[PDB]
């Protein structure tokens, strides 16, 4: 029993990291979340959890 | 958990089996138990028995 | 106003499931099989049709 | 006459099935295991919407 993409999870699969390219439309798979999108630094804040 | 061959049943609700190693899982738990072979239909949700 | 509520409202429409698992059109590719993911993704296209 | 036409369609459209296993919510809980009951409920709230 699991739950799906609410919270930061300690249990991935064997899917490999790749470096991180900002400024550029890319395809993007964080932890699960996948879309296509240009990412940038944040000026925002956020919490722990 | 493929890999063992005794034509065992893998049934996920939410999820598809082959797309579990994709995905990221947080708080995974697993419960283990012994029971008869014609109860195993009650261990779905919503079943009585 | 009516110009700016309307726009608003389909905006906010797009978060509501109409009865799929999840708003989110890719976490549903990226849970489900091609076959139950149809089911799901013809739920969520006709709602925002 | 118009106005009364109208009303007395959507009242007579609550006993329409719309492709549901019964009109009645109550029966389709009660007939049914909760995922696929909540998927007929959801045929009849699309309908009647």
């Amino acid at each position: 029993s699991f739950e799906l993409l609410h919270a930061p999870a300690t249990v991935c699969g064997p899917k490999k990291s790749t470096n991180l390219v900002k400024n550029k439309c890319v395809n993007f798979n964080f932890n699960g979340l996948k879309g296509t999108g240009v990412l940038t630094e944040s000026n925002k804040k956020f919490l722990p959890f | 958990l493929y890999n063992l061959a005794p034509f065992f049943t893998f049934k996920c609700y939410g999820v598809s089996p082959t797309k579990l190693n994709d995905l990221c899982f947080t708080n995974v738990y697993a419960d283990s138990f012994v029971i008869r072979g014609d109860e195993v239909r009650q261990i779905a949700p919503g079943q009585t028995g | 106003n009516h110009n700016a509520q309307a726009l608003n409202t389909l905006v906010k429409q797009l978060s509501s499931k109409f009865g799929a698992i999840s708003s989110v059109l890719n976490d549903i590719f990226s849970r489900l099989d091609p076959p139950e993911a149809e089911v799901q993704i013809d739920r969520l296209i006709t709602g925002r049709l």
